[PDB]
């Protein structure tokens, strides 16, 4: 929790697999993403006028 | 301690405690009615489950007509 | 104290066991590396190779949709990459 | 409002995909196992002092 | 019986996981699921 | 009639008879060669 | 003296590794169990059963790869290797997801040969069974998720995938849907988890801190003897020290130690109770008059309120994506989402 | 707040009942010494 | 005068064997390429 | 295929060289089972 | 002293007052048969078994009643909507007096039993020592359940001597109490066929009379004697916990899957006829059946009886509750009163389009409309600016057919998009909110609680057999291990098997 | 009337923790 | 007839008291909440 | 009947306090 | 509720009653 205060984060696995052509295989890491997602689109509802959340 | 009428007529049926047949007795019969019965419970539960799947016996509501 | 077997740290630290351990342990590893290298692994267990997860113009998931025909539906979309 | 911080928590942060929060988990997961353990191993080998009306 | 001491048998088993784990690592920014 | 699973369940049933006397066979040649002396 | 004796006589010979008739049933099944889990995290895929990529071959990492459950349409098939689904081919069994009945089923009658082991090493070491005993919440825990709440709902597919992340996406399933963490029998096992943790650290920090002067060295553990008669520690000076510090201490070993193993295995038995209820779906989701309030009064606002929306997020945003059989299709418009973000 | 009415009542009981129980066997294991 | 083949010696390599095998695959795949 | 011997060749050539290295004591022990 | 978790240890050397405290248990549970029965005929409407049936009122034993023939109330009315019957002395209330009256004749011989414990019958002839001769009980006891047993099938559920037993067809419509045949072969396996239930009770009972004469005549082997401790009361409590939990496993399945014995007019649907669209697709089947044989649109469906558009509803399903939910399922969505009608909702350019049902795991669900083939054509937006398939913008009417709206179309947005957000429930109904003041959300029918509280018990059940298990084999140190177990007999090496002192190095 | 309840129970709670500490069974040795 | 002989007599210490108030009345102010709901 | 919602609990209580209190008072006079 | 009410109450009067008359202390002569 100390060190996620300055924002050193979780492993992020996001779109690390991709197939010959270059699709997105998906795996469990992306799975968990569209959680957060949810997450993070729908808290503090009110809060956020510009598209970053950098803090 | 008190004898009663119908304790009486009971008696015998509550006088052999501790009486056992030698050695393993029945046990190897016993044994084969337990793995008789744990097929017909593996042929039941995969009947329900649809894993075994019989000629005229459609496990579906639709059973009843 | 024991129950009789050779102790381990006696068994490691002594010749013959590295005699035929050198041998069989770096055998194993080749054999594991040829199981991949050759796309055996691929083959025996039905794991997509990096080419075949879609086909060119697809982006549908070739996603199993019935139970008791569904070892057929898997050889059906192996065929449209085919 | 706990729950609260730790959902948001997971979306800024993805903190279950973090290895120090894996090493907390385990930290007590794994005290909850050994605190059932020892409890266990000792309460296994208490050597007989009472009867059996009475606590041992 | 106690030929090859064992803090040797611990330097090279020892290195050998090292090298193992290592091109586990290397692996994870070259490849397959390296994103690129 | 004897349905394609009917028969999936004999080999199932089969199967499992093998290896649990495959076991159990070696299981009292080894304990009958490997005795506890008394 | 007959087969059976010298077959006992056999396995409960004292080697490095003790058998037993209960190792007859452990011993297979662990070594299966843990045997399928490597494997198929290393070569086999969920493409087929969930859109996923899932092994070492495919470019997985250790916190990626799993073994999935089937797809949804299996329904609660024991997906047998020669039953009516895979019909005996074993790629086909990989690919349809049999590889997760395999180890849920050799892991469950493992963790019964397991235990069973726990209670015939008690009985030839002439001790009481409550390593035995508290072994029943492991499985009380494993029956109720892997087993107990896949077959209340539509099928395995919505039971936990054996691996890291996966098991992190049941997580945050449990939170979105069945809002798991308002439930008081989630509550009561984060209380008997937290306090085991808790009781185990506390423990040996008194014990390692109240040792009588037993040697002379600055390594305290040389001066123990696991034969000597006399506790190695001070039970009256701990007592006085936590009297003084907490208000009440300890002053019986045997409740100590009892309460010990009380805590952490009742915590997770409640905690085997809810996720019944979630089998049926039967979640403490909601308050009522909370919710009556908030549809009146738009001004009313708590952090129970803040959560819903989060969950409600959290449905939307996965649910296409984690439930692949369904063909959910949310147009960007449909999605909930606040302001910017 | 709407709640329902019988919330009070369940706790009532869920607290006096068993708290009763172990009161009544406390003071009978005092009364011995 | 020790035995070599022992129910330990089973277990040891029950388990030994298959992993240095999975290791050896497993090093493989960090040279596939997409 | 062809595939399942290349891969088997060296599982076998290992076994096949700690069978030769450790026979005479592995005939030994069975003797001493009586 | 005793601990509290012991107190009821001192029955175990004494058979005549624990037969008191078995007769007190069973007069506690015939009165509570009794007593529920009472306060749900006190509650429980009769007038409507279509749209408010007893698994609508949250009624819990009034269907276990119903499902082995007791129909009727002394007041006149029967479950199936007949009027002017007259049931005879076995009504419900005449079913829940006779409990309580067995209740109050156990509860005298429970005294009876407690009073006068020291009954030679209870001592052994041989030392004077009270001793119960548990495995020819067993035989006995066997004997006697499987003669319940045949008899229960050969004349209760056959009608021979008895009213047989609720059966239904398929969609749960035209249920009564009938008489069943027993279905001998492979199909009596089949959990949907009642034929079955009768040839397991007749199979079962001839089996249970002969294995209960083999155990009154054959005594158990030494061996086994010896490895369960038959002359100790507790292995048997030990088996039978683990009986009886296998037992509420079973019943806890069969109540959520559904089988012969948990039909749907007496305990509601099951989750899996939403899950499967059951319902929906036989009403698809009819209409379109209606509709070959030139029926209008209007003509086939007013032909769906209400009943099964009432199972094509997703407030019904057993799997949208929740823990603290409380009551009836009317208490939520209200006691339902009227079919509406069939929903068919068309775009602006006259094509039918699709309300996407709420599957059960979702709490809410967002209101999509999709065409023949899956192509989202219209929902109801959450951000309004980027909005494409808005009812406003395509135009989106509902027109109703058969039920209460028959013939009625709308076109006002705003009354269009409450009908889309009612569809995702399937069928729509108007409901009575007042009556009860339902609260709007959803709950659990009886279905759902019965298998939530059986699997619950079941799961505690397992740990009792556990613990007595535990008790029974290792009763010798209960109270702790030997203090004179000396250090070689678990130290490694000393004895080659474990434990066993003849076999020292 | 469930604020009151609420706070009810915590008071109790409040006071047991005071008759457990300074009302216990005081514990005495051998 | 004589009086039974198995009867025996029933403790709860202060502890056990005082454990089991704290118990009874946790779970009371857990579970109260959903009571009212 | 729109009865008193809190005569329920003042019953309830009526008779569970003062009857706890005697039973109480007549157990431990029972042990000693 | 209150008809159970005044039932339960009635229906525990009749169960003293019963302990009141069977279960008695017995009265002796000193
Ligand atoms: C603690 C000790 C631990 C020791 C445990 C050791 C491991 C034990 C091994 C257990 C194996 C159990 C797997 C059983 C699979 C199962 O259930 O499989 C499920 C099947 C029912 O199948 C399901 O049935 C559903 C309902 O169908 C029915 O309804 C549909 C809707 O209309 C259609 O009409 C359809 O035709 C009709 O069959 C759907 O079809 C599902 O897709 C299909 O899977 O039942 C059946 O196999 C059998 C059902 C009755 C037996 C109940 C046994 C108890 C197991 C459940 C206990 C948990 C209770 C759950 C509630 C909580
Ligand atoms: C104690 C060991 C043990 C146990 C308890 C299990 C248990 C199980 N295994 Mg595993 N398995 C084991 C060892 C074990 N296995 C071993 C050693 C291997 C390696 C060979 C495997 C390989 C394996 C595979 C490959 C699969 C299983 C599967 C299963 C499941 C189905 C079993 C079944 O239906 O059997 C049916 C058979 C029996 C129950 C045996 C009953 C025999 C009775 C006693 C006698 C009946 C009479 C007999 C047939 C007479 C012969 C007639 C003949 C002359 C014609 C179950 C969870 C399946 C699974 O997990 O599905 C997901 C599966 O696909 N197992
Ligand atoms: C303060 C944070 C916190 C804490 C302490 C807990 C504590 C707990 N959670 Mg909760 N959880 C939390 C937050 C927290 N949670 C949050 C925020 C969420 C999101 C809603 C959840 C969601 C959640 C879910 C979804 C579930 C839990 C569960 C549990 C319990 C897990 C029991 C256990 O150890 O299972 C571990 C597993 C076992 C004990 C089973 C058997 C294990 C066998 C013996 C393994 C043997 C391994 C074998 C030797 C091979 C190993 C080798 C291999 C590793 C290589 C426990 C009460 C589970 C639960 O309630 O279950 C009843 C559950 O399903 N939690
Ligand atoms: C197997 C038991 C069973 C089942 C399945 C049912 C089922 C049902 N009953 Mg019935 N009932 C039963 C037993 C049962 N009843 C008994 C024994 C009684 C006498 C008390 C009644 C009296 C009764 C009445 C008076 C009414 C019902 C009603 C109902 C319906 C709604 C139930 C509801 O809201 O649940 C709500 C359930 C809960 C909120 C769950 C309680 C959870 C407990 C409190 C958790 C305890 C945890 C524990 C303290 C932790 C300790 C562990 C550890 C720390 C040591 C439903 C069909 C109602 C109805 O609709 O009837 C027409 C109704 O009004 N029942
Ligand atoms: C047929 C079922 C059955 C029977 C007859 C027994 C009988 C017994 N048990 Mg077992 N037991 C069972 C099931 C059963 N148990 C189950 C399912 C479990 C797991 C929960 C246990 C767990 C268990 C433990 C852990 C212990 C016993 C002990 C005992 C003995 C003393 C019990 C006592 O004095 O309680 C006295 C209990 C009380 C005065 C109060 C208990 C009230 C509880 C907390 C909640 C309320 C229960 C509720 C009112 C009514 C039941 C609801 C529902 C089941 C119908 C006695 C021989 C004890 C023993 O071994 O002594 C040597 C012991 O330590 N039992
Ligand atoms: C994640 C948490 C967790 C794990 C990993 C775990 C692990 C273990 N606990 C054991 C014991 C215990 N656990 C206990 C209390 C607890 N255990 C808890 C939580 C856990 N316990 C908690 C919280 C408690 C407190 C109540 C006790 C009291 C004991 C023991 O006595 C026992 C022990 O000896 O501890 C030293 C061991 C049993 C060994 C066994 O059955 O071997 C045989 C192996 C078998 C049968 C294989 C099972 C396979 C499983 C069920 C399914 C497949 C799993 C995959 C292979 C791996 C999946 C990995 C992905 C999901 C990421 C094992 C080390
Ligand atoms: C398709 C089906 C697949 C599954 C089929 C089922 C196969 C199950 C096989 C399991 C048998 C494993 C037992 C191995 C025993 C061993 O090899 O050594 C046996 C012993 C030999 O050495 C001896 O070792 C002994 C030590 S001990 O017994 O191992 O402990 C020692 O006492 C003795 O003096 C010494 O000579
Ligand atoms: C600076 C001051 C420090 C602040 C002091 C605060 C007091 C807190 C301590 C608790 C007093 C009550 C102890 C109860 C009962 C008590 O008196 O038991 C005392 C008991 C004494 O054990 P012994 O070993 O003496 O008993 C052995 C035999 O008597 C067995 O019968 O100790 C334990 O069992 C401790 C383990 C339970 C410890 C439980 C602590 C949990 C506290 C948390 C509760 C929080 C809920 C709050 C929600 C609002
Ligand atoms: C499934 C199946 C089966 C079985 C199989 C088996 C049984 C297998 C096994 C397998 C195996 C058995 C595997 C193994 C593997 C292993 C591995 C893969 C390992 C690895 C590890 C590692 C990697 C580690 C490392 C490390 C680290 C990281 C850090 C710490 C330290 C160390 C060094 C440890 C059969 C045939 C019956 C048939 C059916 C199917
Ligand atoms: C004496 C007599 C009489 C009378 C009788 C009576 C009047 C009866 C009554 C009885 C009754 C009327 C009974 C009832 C009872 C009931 C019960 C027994 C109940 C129980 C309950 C419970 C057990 C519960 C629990 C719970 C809860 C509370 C919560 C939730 C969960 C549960 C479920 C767990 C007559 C006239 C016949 C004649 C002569 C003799
Ligand atoms: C321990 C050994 C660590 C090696 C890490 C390799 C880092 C990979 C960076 C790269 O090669 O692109
Ligand atoms: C109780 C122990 C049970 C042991 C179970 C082990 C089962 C052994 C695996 C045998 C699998 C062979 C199936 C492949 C052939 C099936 C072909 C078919 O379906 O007709
Ligand atoms: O505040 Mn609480 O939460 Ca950390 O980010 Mn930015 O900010 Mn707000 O949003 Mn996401
Ligand atoms: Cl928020
Ligand atoms: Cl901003
Ligand atoms: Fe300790």
């Amino acid at each position: 929790i100390s060190t996620m205060a300055f924002n050193l984060n979780g492993f992020n696995f996001n779109h690390s697999v991709i197939d010959a052509k270059g699709n997105v295989i998906n795996t469990w890491a992306d799975i968990i993403n569209r959680a957060n997602l949810g997450m993070e689109v729908m808290h503090e509802r009110n809060a956020h006028n510009f598209p970053l959340d950098l803090a | 301690a008190r004898r009663t009428w119908l304790g009486d007529i009971l008696r015998p049926l509550n006088s052999e405690y501790g009486k056992v047949a030698p050695g393993w007795g029945t046990t190897p019969l016993m044994a084969v009615f337990m793995g008789l019965f744990l097929v017909f419970l593996l042929i039941i539960l995969e009947i329900y489950n649809s894993t075994l799947i019989l000629d005229g016996v459609n496990v579906s509501w639709k059973a009843l007509g | 104290g024991t129950t009789g077997e050779r102790p381990f740290s006696d068994i490691i630290t002594s010749v013959r066991y590295w005699v035929i351990h050198s041998i069989t342990i770096p055998a194993l590893f080749i054999a594991g590396w040829l199981f991949v290298s050759t796309g055996l692994a691929y083959d025996v267990f039905g794991t997509p190779r990096p080419d075949s997860y879609y086909a060119q113009e697809q982006r549908s998931i070739p996603l199993v949709t019935d139970r008791f025909e569904a070892k057929q539906q898997v050889e059906t979309f192996l065929e449209q990459l085919k | 409002g706990t729950f609260n911080f730790m959902i948001v928590f997971q979306a800024e942060h993805n903190i279950l995909m973090h290895p120090f929060h894996q090493l907390g988990v385990a930290g007590v997961f794994g005290g909850a196992l050994f605190c059932a353990m020892h409890g266990s191993l000792v309460t296994s080998s208490l050597i007989r002092e009472t009867t059996e009306t009475e606590s041992a | 019986g106690g030929r090859i001491p064992l803090w040797i048998v611990a330097t090279v088993a020892g290195m050998g996981v090292i090298v193992i784990v290592g091109l586990f690592f290397y692996g994870a920014y070259a490849g397959l699921g390296s994103s690129l | 009639t004897i349905t394609p699973s009917l028969k999936g369940f004999f080999i199932g049933l089969l199967s499992g008879a093998v290896v649990l006397g495959l076991t159990f066979a070696v299981l009292i040649a080894i304990s009958q060669i490997d005795k506890v002396q008394r | 003296r007959g087969w059976f004796d010298i077959l006992d006589d056999w396995l409960k010979r004292d080697r490095f590794v003790f058998v037993g008739w209960s190792g007859i049933l452990l011993f297979p099944c662990a070594y299966l169990a843990l045997g399928g889990w490597l494997t198929g995290t290393t070569f086999v895929t969920s493409w087929y059963t969930h859109g996923l990529a899932s092994s070492y071959l495919e470019g997985c990492n250790f916190l990626t790869v799993a073994v999935s459950t089937p797809a949804n349409s299996m329904g609660h098939s024991l997906l047998l290797l020669w039953g009516p689904e895979a019909q005996g081919d074993f790629t086909r069994w990989c690919q349809l997801g049999g590889l997760w009945t395999f180890i849920a089923l050799h892991g469950a009658f493992g963790l019964i040969g397991f235990m069973l082991r726990q209670f015939e090493i008690a009985r030839l070491v002439g001790v009481r069974p409550y390593n035995a005993i508290a072994f029943s919440a492991p499985i009380a825990v494993f029956v109720s998720v892997f087993l107990i709440y896949p077959l209340g709902q539509s099928s395995w597919f919505f039971a936990p995938s054996f691996g890291v992340a996966a098991i992190f996406r049941f997580l945050l399933f449990f939170q979105g849907f069945h809002n798991w963490t308002l439930n008081p029998f989630h509550m009561m096992g984060v209380a008997g988890v937290l306090g085991g943790a808790l009781l185990c650290a506390i423990h040996g920090a008194t014990v390692e801190n109240t040792l009588f002067q037993d040697g002379e060295g600055a390594s305290t553990f040389r001066a123990f003897n696991p034969t000597q008669a006399e506790e190695t520690y001070s039970m009256v000076t701990a007592n006085r020290f936590w009297s003084q510090i907490f208000g009440i201490a300890f002053s019986n070993k045997r409740w100590l130690h009892f309460f010990m193993l009380f805590v952490p295995v009742t915590g997770l038995w409640m905690s085997a109770i809810g996720v019944v209820g979630l089998a049926l779906n039967l979640r403490s989701y909601d308050f009522i008059s909370q919710e009556i309030r908030a549809a009146e009064d738009p001004e009313f606002e708590t952090f129970y309120t803040k959560n819903l929306l989060l969950n409600e997020g959290i449905r939307a945003w996965m649910a296409p994506q984690d439930q692949p059989h369904e063909n959910f299709v949310f147009p960007e418009e449909v999605l909930p989402r606040g302001n910017a973000l | 707040m709407e709640v329902n009415q019988l919330g009070l009542i369940a706790t009532a009981l869920f607290v006096l009942v068993p708290s009763v129980f172990l009161i009544i066997l406390y003071v009978q294991t005092e009364s011995q010494q | 005068s020790y035995p070599i083949f022992t129910v330990r010696w089973v277990a040891v390599h029950t388990l030994a064997v298959p992993t240095i095998f999975f290791l050896g695959a497993i090093a493989a795949m960090q040279f596939i390429q997409r | 295929d062809w595939r399942v011997l290349v891969v088997l060749l060296p599982v076998l050539l290992a076994a096949g060289w700690a069978v030769r290295n450790i026979l005479p004591y592995a005939v030994k022990q069975v003797q001493k089972l009586l | 002293g005793l601990p509290w978790y012991r107190v009821h240890t001192v029955l175990i050397n004494d058979p005549g007052r624990l037969i008191a405290a078995h007769l007190m248990h069973t007069a506690l549970v015939a009165g509570w048969a009794g007593s529920m029965a009472l306060y749900e005929l006190a509650t429980f409407d009769p007038s409507d078994p279509v749209l408010n049936p007893m698994w609508r009122q949250g009624m819990f034993v009034l269907p276990f009643m119903a499902r082995l023939g007791v129909t009727g109330s002394w007041s006149g009315w029967s479950i199936t909507g007949e009027t002017g019957i007259d049931p005879g002395f076995w009504s419900f209330e005449g079913v829940a007096l006779a409990h309580i009256v067995l209740s109050g004749l156990l509860f005298l011989a429970a005294c009876w039993h407690w009073v006068y414990w020291d009954l030679e019958l209870f001592r052994d002839p041989r030392t004077g020592e009270p001793a119960l001769d548990l495995p020819k009980m067993f035989g006995i006891h066997l004997f006697l359940a499987g003669l319940l047993c045949f008899g229960f099938g050969a004349f209760h559920l056959t009608g021979l001597f008895g009213p047989g037993m609720w059966v239904s067809d398929p969609y749960g419509l035209t249920g009564s109490v009938q008489p069943v045949a027993p279905e001998w072969g492979p199909d009596g396996f089949n959990p949907y066929n009642p034929g079955g239930v009768v040839a397991h009770h007749i199979a079962a009972g001839i089996v249970g009379i002969i294995a209960g004469l083999f155990h009154i005549l054959v005594r158990p082997p030494q061996r086994l004697y010896k490895a369960l401790r038959m002359g100790n009361i507790e292995t048997v409590l030990s088996s039978s916990i683990a009986a009886v939990f296998f037992a509420a496993f079973v019943v806890a399945g069969t109540m959520w899957y559904g089988s012969a014995t948990t039909p749907i007019e007496l305990f509601g649907p099951t989750r899996y006829q939403w899950d499967s669209s059951y319902f929906q697709q036989e009403i698809n089947r009819r209409v379109q059946a209606s509709l070959a044989s030139g029926a209008t649109l209007e003509e086939a469906w007013s032909a769906i009886p209400e009943k099964l558009a009432f199972y094509d509803y997703i407030g019904n399903n057993p799997a949208k509750g929740g823990l603290f939910r409380t009551g009836p399922m009317n208490k939520g969505d209200g006691i339902a009163q009227a079919w509406k009608g069939h929903a068919v909702f068309r775009n602006k350019e006259g094509e039918e389009l699709f309300v996407r049902r709420m599957p059960a795991f979702f709490e809410s669900f967002p209101v999509i409309l999709t065409d023949k083939n899956g192509v989202v054509k219209a929902d109801i937006p959450f951000r309004r600016a980027e909005s494409k398939y808005s009812f406003e913008q395509q135009g989106v009417t509902v027109s109703f057919y058969g039920g209460e709206l028959n013939g009625q179309t709308f076109t006002d947005p705003p009354t269009v998009k409450s009908y889309a957000r009612k569809a995702i429930f399937g069928e729509i109904f108007e409901f009575d909110t007042e009556t009860l003041n339902s609260d709007g959300i959803f709950r659990t029918s009886p279905r759902g609680w019965f298998t939530f509280a059986h699997a619950v018990f079941a799961l505690l059940f397992f740990f009792g057999h556990i613990w007595h298990g535990a008790r029974t084999l290792f009763r010798d140190v209960f109270s702790g291990i030997d203090p004179e177990l000396s250090p070689e007999q678990v130290e490694w090496g000393f004895y080659q098997k474990v434990g066993d002192v003849t076999t020292r190095r | 009337m469930e604020t009151i309840t609420y706070v009810f129970i915590f008071a109790c709670i409040i006071a047991l923790f005071f008759f457990a500490i300074f009302f216990r069974e005081p514990p005495r040795i051998t | 007839m004589e009086p039974n002989p198995n009867r025996q007599p029933v403790e709860l210490n202060r502890t056990s008291l005082y454990l089991g108030l704290l118990l009874i009345l946790v779970l009371a102010l857990l579970f109260s909440s959903y009571f009212f709901n």
